[PDB]
């Protein structure tokens, strides 16, 4: 097999595959859980660290620790064991064998982008590698020259308009306001009907809850005084241990801060203008073609309304000429790695690579000129 | 006592010891712990000089509880038995304790940050209710935290005896997106230190006995500069060991048990806890905040309650956050660590602090009628009289 | 339990790096130049013809206290403690007796410096020189050894 | 507390 | 006192004070911040809003807004508390008794002009006003009758001919692109280093690193290699948090966005081009006497090498034989006020005016006929 | 992060 490899690494989830196929193979989450007691017992697999699923199944015993935060590594000795739990237990291939191709958010540091490319090669031993934007990769799955797609996924949320398969930079913007932000909000909302939860792997339960149980409100401020005169919403939920809670008003105000970052404190505006005030960076002329071909993507847009409060929030600044179509295919938490599938699987970019002795004779610098 | 002579009163109602005054008090009357002891019989024990009512409260209960089995009714900031918590209201509005009419009063009471509504509808629905308070205002414990040390802008932080949260404040803003609670306070201590004395084979199972351990806590136990080297006086001497004598006459001994039990502030998995000590979580509190009001924060740390009292607390402090600023900001130089610019207000008397600042904003707003909740407010309202204070209730 | 965050912040000490430290103060005079302190020739001439008591107060008279260096310390120091090896155990008494207040003080003080580094028998000397000196000085001349800032 | 923690 | 006053009214700064003075006595940023947060603590001077450099100490807490944007007043009750806070607090002056001397950039909307002066009367009761052109006042006071002004502030940029006071209006060009781009810009390369840099209050932080760290380049890719090979143009700036940065290439990359605005994104032409444009449309007599007297003023003029960069540039553009002398003098800052004190101190200005009367009988559109 | 922001 000369099939490339795709990888997104995400803050949340490793979503990894192989070139050509539709979907990925193996979707698991990017944390890496340390014990918290002396394992006494011996002979019995207790290893010094455990990744991926294996942790989720023994997080009552371990500190879950994202090493990506708002898109950055932070820990890179942990990141390692990631993409190594990606190959060998996993895929279970070789990376020298096979090319590989990784994804990141724009604005990053460049220090990020000269990492990946260190250790795929000096570590892994790849033949070559690339890195792409997240967000033109949900394009390509999308079938489409034309649009703005707004990736959110947990830890970061931005915007990236094209046209005809010209990027504008300059109207690129970046929110760091994903899941992980709602989540954490939740925490601390949760407490007022008498629910505490501090522990990470608590932290992973309130995942569960909020992809289960939040939806978005098309009106805010009519739901809120629903929710204070009846009790329709009250939907609830089985701990684990047993227990039962019960959640109203606090399914749609963890997702509305998404629309009203102020109540996260940040000053920053929602992403009902942030992918608006991008448009209105571009030209004149394009931005009805973006108005039409606007896409989602992200796990983070898998809320129910959220395709409708968008059209909604996006009518109302826009011109009431320009009709406001929202696209939100129901694979939108994947179309970041389908597209990496198709791009690798083209002619045209099978010279776009960045070749083994070309980073021997440039050094990881060469990043910058080759992936955009 | 306002311009109509209706005296205004301020309860802290704590989670291990009430403290009750009237406004601009710059003590409080009366502090006794929050307890209920109901009487029993148990075969050690043998007193019959003493009645023993069939209900006792306070500082009555805490000194026969011997033939008590007492109960605290709050748990963590957070009010579980009703019926034992208006018992103690009544002794504290009684002939025993500020002897006054309810009617004819106003009181200022306390909530701590994130916590549930219901425990705060609940408290306002049994003033006007049961004892019909003509004025009734719950503040916040870190705002009044400021009042008493004449302030603005601070970063708080109140450890009592359940909870231990920090809330910061710029200037009068509060800032409720930074606010943080350590789940670990006097009394998660008092477990962890009968915990370590069952090493010693010394047992307090009872529910008595657990006051009685509180009693060694504030006595003995402390908190260590630069643990290793309090690790060493352990090893090497045997200076840290006193004794303690209990009211059944049987003397213990404490030694490295002393600075062991409250470092679980600043350590606290050693009582399964998960997370970052108190040091290490003011640091990460203020570096969320916006970079411009961080510089006001490392000067302007303001401690308070009970759970602070520890001595060498404010010292062990200072002394783990410039390490972290030294080695998170500064990124190692040693030299630039002279101009960083840390005040931490340690006032001996920090242990009253929410209590004084509720005198403080009485006597300032005693006179006033935008400011307290009255009863017919909640006649007409009723819960929804909360919204004067911004509060969303229904 | 155990924790699992990075706890090096703890190892590192700020102490050091500190600006309370206590100074104690010296004799600014003293630095330049220092006290000559007894001449050996002068101790010496005088320990040929035998007059010890004579050798013993020209000892006890230059001492230098107020220097910072320690060689004419240490010069000093073997210069008395040769002297107080070659006593008579019997006029030992007669010479103690001689001595004002604030030389039996000097005298505790190089005694109690003899017991660091012993010869073969320089200590059942000076277990003998101690005896007489607290006899006279008592308890007061040993705490004015204690209390001493300034080494002999 | 009501879920989470005791009270 | 009958002195007039002076007021710039630029983008970011308003520069105010008497007629007849060698500098102005007030000058504070113009922007207004209203609190994010709620203030409980009751008695303690908490106003509803904030004005000037008692916004920049609150920064913390505030949003800050440029009621001013490219030169064209956005927001007007804003701009009121801007004013009021000039006479009644800064200068400390009733406005009915002395007149006022107002500035503006050219090619403006005619709306912008008519609520000035329909403010100065209706609001503050001032007797007569004036509307000034910015670049013009700047060769006043640099003592001339015959140069070309380059006015480049914090929101606008605009070339302005004279020949013997005789404007020639066909050839004044403007372009927005200014400070308050490049700070913007700023912002979007530190990502690069690893510093985000989003907040309002982070956005005036960023100013300050701009005037205090960044210079032009004289040749631009001469520079970009030295830094590449070198650490000699790494500087540091302390954040007031105690933090530290470092920035290199950033320093000579923001300011050259005024050489190369592709870089925003902008098809417009370089300062360079456009005073050397701006000369071309005039007379062919007088471009010899344009190219000795060219004038520069306006803030965003103050950075090292900013001289040497357009009198090179010009001198590739322009035929061998003229001679490119720039004028660069160390107070061009403040050179627009400074002209303005000078204009309103002339017996020939006083019938110049525009009093009550004629503003009651003609209506704010007077303002057209008597300012050009 | 370094400056802005954790990471
Ligand atoms: N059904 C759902 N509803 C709401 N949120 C979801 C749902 N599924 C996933 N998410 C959120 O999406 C995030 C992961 O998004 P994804 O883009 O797939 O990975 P990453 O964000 O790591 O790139 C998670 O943090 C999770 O909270
Ligand atoms: N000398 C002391 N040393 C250490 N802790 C003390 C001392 N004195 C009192 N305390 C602690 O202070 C706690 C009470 O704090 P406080 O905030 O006043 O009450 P609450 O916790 O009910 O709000 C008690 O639990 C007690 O353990
Ligand atoms: N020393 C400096 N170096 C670079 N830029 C500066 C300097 N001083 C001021 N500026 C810029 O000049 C602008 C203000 O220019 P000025 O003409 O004085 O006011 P305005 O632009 O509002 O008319 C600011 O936006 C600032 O970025
Ligand atoms: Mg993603
Ligand atoms: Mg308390
Ligand atoms: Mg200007």
């Amino acid at each position: 097999d000369i099939a490339a490899l795709v990888v997104d690494n995400g803050s949340g989830m490793c979503k990894a595959g192989f070139a050509g196929d539709d979907a990925p193979r193996a979707v698991f989450p990017s944390i890496v859980g340390r014990p918290r007691h002396q394992g006494v017992m011996v002979g019995m697999g207790q290893k010094d660290s455990y990744v991926g699923d294996e942790a989720q199944s023994k997080r009552g015993i371990l500190t879950l620790k994202y090493p990506i935060e708002h898109g950055i590594v932070t820990n890179w000795d942990d990141m390692e064991k990631i993409w190594h739990h990606t190959f060998y237990n996993e895929l279970r291939v070789a990376p020298e064998e096979h090319p590989v191709l990784l994804t990141e958010a724009p604005l990053n540091p460049k220090a990020n982008r000269e990492k990946m490319t260190q250790i795929m090669f000096e570590t892994f031993n790849t033949p070559a590698m690339y890195v792409a934007i997240q967000a033109v990769l949900s394009l390509y799955a999308s079938g489409r020259t034309t649009g703005i797609v707004m990736d959110s996924g947990d830890g970061v949320t931005h915007t990236v308009p094209i046209y005809e398969g010209y990027a504008l930079p300059h109207a690129i913007l970046r929110l760091d306001l994903a899941g992980r932000d709602l989540t954490d909000y939740l925490m601390k909302i949760l407490t007022e009907r008498g629910y505490s939860f501090t522990t990470t792997a608590e932290r992973e339960i309130v995942r569960d809850i909020k992809e289960k149980l939040c939806y978005v409100a098309l009106d805010f401020e009519q739901e809120m005084a629903t929710a204070a005169s009846s009790s329709s919403l009250e939907k609830s939920y089985e701990l684990p241990d047993g227990q039962v809670i019960t959640i109203g008003n606090e399914r749609f105000r963890c997702p509305e801060a998404l629309f009203q970052p102020s109540f996260l404190g940040m000053e920053s505006c929602g992403i009902h203008e942030t992918t608006f005030n991008s448009i209105m960076k571009c030209d004149v002329d394009i931005r009805k073609d973006l108005y039409a071909n606007t896409v989602l993507s992200g796990g983070t847009t898998m809320y129910p309304g959220i395709a409708d409060r968008m059209q909604k929030e996006i009518t109302a600044l826009a011109p009431s000429t320009m009709k406001i179509k929202i696209i939100a295919p129901p694979e939108r938490k994947y179309s970041v790695w389908i597209g990496g599938s198709i791009l690798a699987s083209l002619s045209t970019f099978q010279q776009m690579w960045i070749s083994k002795q070309e980073y021997d004779e440039s050094g990881p610098s060469i990043v910058h000129r080759k992936c955009f | 006592m306002d311009s109509q002579g209706r005296k205004v009163v301020v309860c802290d109602n704590g989670t291990g010891f009430v403290k009750c005054g009237y406004a601009g008090s710059n003590f409080p009357e009366h502090i006794f712990p929050a307890l209920v002891g109901r009487p029993i019989i148990r075969s050690t024990t043998k007193v019959g000089n003493i009645e023993i009512k069939d209900l006792m409260v306070g500082d009555e209960a805490s000194e026969l509880r011997s033939m008590l089995e007492v109960n605290y009714p709050m748990e963590n900031g957070i009010v579980r038995n009703w019926d034992d918590m208006k018992h103690l209201w009544d002794y504290t509005f009684g002939p025993e304790k500020l002897n006054i009419d309810t009617r004819n009063c106003k009181i200022l009471l306390t909530e701590p940050p994130m916590n549930p509504t219901k425990n705060r509808e609940k408290i306002v629905e049994v003033m006007f209710e049961t004892y019909q308070f003509s004025g009734v205002y719950v503040a916040i414990q870190a705002v009044l935290t400021l009042y008493a040390q004449g302030l603005l802008t601070g970063v708080v932080v109140d450890s009592g005896d359940g909870v231990t949260h920090i809330c910061p404040v710029y200037e009068g803003f509060s800032l409720p997106h930074l606010t943080r609670r350590l789940d670990i306070a006097g009394r998660d201590i008092t477990r962890y230190l009968i915990k370590l004395l069952l090493l010693r084979g010394y047992a307090f199972n009872h529910s008595a006995d657990f006051e009685t351990v509180r009693m060694i806590k504030e006595k003995l136990c402390y908190v260590g500069y630069n643990i290793e080297q309090e690790q060493k006086l352990a090893l090497e001497t045997t200076v840290l060991v006193e004794s303690y004598t209990l009211p059944d006459g049987r003397i213990i001994k404490v030694g490295g048990e002393r600075f062991e039990a409250p470092e679980a502030l600043f350590q606290p998995h050693l009582i399964n806890v998960e997370g970052v000590g108190v040091a290490e979580l003011l640091f990460n509190t203020i570096q969320a905040a916006d970079i411009d009001t961080r510089s006001e924060f490392y000067k302007h740390i303001v401690l308070s309650g009970g759970s602070t009292m520890y001595p060498g607390l404010p010292s062990r402090l200072e002394r783990e956050l410039k390490q972290l600023y030294l080695e998170r900001v500064l990124k190692g130089d040693v030299e630039k660590l002279s101009k960083f610019k840390i005040r931490i207000e340690d006032p001996p008397r920090r242990k009253h602090m929410v209590f004084l600042g509720g005198a403080v904003l009485a006597d300032i707003m005693k006179d006033k009628d935008n400011f307290w909740m009255t009863r017919q407010e909640y006649q007409e309202k009723g819960v929804r009289v909360l919204e004067k204070l911004g509060v969303t209730v229904r | 339990a155990r924790n699992t965050l990075s706890s090096r912040f703890r190892r590192v000490d700020i102490d050091e790096f500190d600006e309370n430290k206590f100074v104690d103060e010296q004799e600014e005079a003293a630095a330049a130049a220092a006290e000559p302190g007894p001449d050996p020739s002068e101790v010496d001439g005088l320990l040929r013809q035998g007059d010890m008591l004579r050798a013993f107060h020209a000892a006890l008279r230059n001492s230098p206290v107020n220097t910072k260096n320690q060689a004419v310390k240490e010069r000093a120091q073997g210069v008395v403690l040769k002297v107080l090896t070659n006593f008579k155990s019997s006029e030992i008494e007669q010479a103690v007796q001689s001595l004002d207040r604030n030389g039996v003080d000097l005298l505790m003080k190089y005694i109690y410096k003899g017991f660091e580094k012993p010869t073969e028998n320089s200590s059942a000397v000076l277990l003998q020189w101690h005896e007489k000196a607290l006899a006279v000085g008592g308890l007061g001349s040993i705490i004015r050894v204690l209390t001493a800032r300034k080494t002999v | 507390w009501x879920a989470x923690c005791p009270a």
